[PDB]
């Protein structure tokens, strides 16, 4: 992550991020809505950062320092480039919406009144198709990635020393290889929980209540499609085991 | 320290996300209770042994039967959660959650946990349940269910007051070590 965005999302809530003289001018219902919108963006910022750890610390470090067999690194980090593009673009849009909403003379005081339209765009058309195909691929390769990691850690001493070295910093405590993989798989099922709670505090404007209800329906359709498109791959699985 | 993995399972209304947040945070969430839990690695010392306990939630995965099992690989301890203000969440334990956990996590200890124990003597809770011919889950109903499903043990807590929360995670660490 970049320092500018980390400081903007350092507080435990929107009500603690904004100045208290700005907070006091708003109704409690607006503060409740903004607190959940802030959590959505803060968790998306953390999710993009998990993907950057996977591509730039783990993936690139393995290609540059290790002598692994070709196609091994791809098995460990399936679809990470595609996933990083999808989520970095979505995050860019969420952060621009916040930036546009800032008061002149402030880098922290804002209210996002329109979010539903942005969530509909992300979870419909070509961008929904790309998230659906990418998560169907990633989640079907998840078990194989963990087993490949465990195989290399137990048999390759150099790989073992590499892992101990790059995961040693305290900021990486919950971001080892297997932890990053499960963090990515779990991301998509967080969206209906966050959107339903934003919707619960967005009844003031009927257009916004409608857009958030549409977005919620779109995310659930995507999750159901991803769930139905999963079939766990197994390294060295025989054809007979697959067609039975 | 040795690394152990904990996963919490249970219905959407069981309070599992709140339990993981209150244990992991440090300062109680008096301003905002987060909607979601990402992960956490707790540093725990139990009976003289130091353990790194990785914490995971299955909230959001309840309706997705093919995504949900991806949370199970290499789990060392399962917390099986139900809500004391929801006898329906207790009834879903033996024939929905227990067979799935025994299938994907064979020989992994399960601790059955009764969340929201503060609501056992709440007036609004008792009145709302009385309309549907129900009452808050009794301690003996929790123990008998834990005994019936082959649970390692039965524990109660309140994420709201923090009572019993530390004891649940210390016991889960001991269970993961056996
Ligand atoms: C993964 C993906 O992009 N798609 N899943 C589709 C679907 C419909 C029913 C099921 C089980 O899966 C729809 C969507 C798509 C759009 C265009 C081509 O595929
Ligand atoms: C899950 C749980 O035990 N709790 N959730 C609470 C809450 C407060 C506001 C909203 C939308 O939900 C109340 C209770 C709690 C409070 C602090 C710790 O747990």
């Amino acid at each position: 992550s970049m320092e500018m965005d980390e400081k903007d999302f350092a507080a435990d809530s929107w009500s603690l991020a904004v100045d208290s003289s700005f907070l006091q001018q708003h109704k409690k219902e607006v503060m409740k809505q903004q607190d959940v919108i802030y959590e959505l963006i803060q968790t998306e910022l953390h999710h993009v950062r998990t993907l950057k750890i996977m591509t730039r610390l783990f993936r690139t470090g393995m290609l540059e320092e290790l002598h692994l067999e070709p196609g091994v690194v791809q098995g460990l980090f399936p679809c990470v480039d595609e996933l990083s593009d999808i989520h970095t673009r979505f995050l860019s849009q969420l952060l621009e919406r916040r930036r546009q909403a800032l008061c002149p003379g402030s880098t922290r005081n804002f209210v996002i009144h329109r979010l539903g339209d942005l969530l509909i765009s992300q979870f419909s058309g070509p961008s929904a198709e790309q998230m659906c195909k990418t998560y169907s691929e990633f989640c079907s390769r998840h078990s194989k990635a963990l087993k490949l990691y465990k195989e290399l850690y137990a048999r390759d001493k150099r790989f073992q020393q590499f892992i101990r070295k790059v995961t040693r910093p305290a900021v990486l405590k919950r971001h080892g290889v297997q932890e990053c993989i499960l963090l990515v798989t779990q991301r998509i099922t967080k969206y209906p929980l966050l959107i339903s709670r934003i919707l619960q505090h967005s009844h003031g404007i009927e257009e916004e209540r409608q857009d958030l209800t549409t977005a919620l329906g779109l995310v659930k359709e995507l999750l159901s499609n991803v769930d139905e498109g999963i079939y766990q791959l197994e390294k060295g699985a025989r054809l007979q085991e697959i067609y039975n | 320290a040795i690394r152990k993995k904990l996963v919490i399972v249970g219905d959407g209304a069981c309070g599992k996300t709140c339990l993981l947040i209150v244990f992991s945070k440090d300062q109680f969430p008096e301003v905002y209770v987060p909607t979601v839990f990402e992960n956490y690695v707790a540093d725990i010392e139990v009976d003289g042994k130091q353990v790194e306990l990785a914490l995971w939630d299955t909230a959001g995965q309840e309706d997705y039967d093919r995504l949900r099992p991806l949370s199970y690989p290499d789990t060392d301890v399962i917390l099986m959660c139900f809500s004391i203000d929801s006898p329906d969440s207790l009834e879903n334990i033996p024939e929905k959650w227990t067979p799935e956990v025994k299938h994907f996590c064979p020989n992994v200890p399960i601790i059955l946990v009764g969340n929201k124990k503060d609501l056992r003597n709440d007036e609004h809770t008792r009145r709302e349940l009385a309309k549907m011919k129900q009452e808050p889950v009794k301690p003996e109903e929790g123990r008998d269910m834990a005994n019936r499903i082959g649970a390692f043990g039965y524990m109660e807590c309140s994420a709201k007051t923090k009572d019993g929360v530390r004891e649940v995670f210390e016991m889960a660490t001991r269970a993961a070590l056996q």
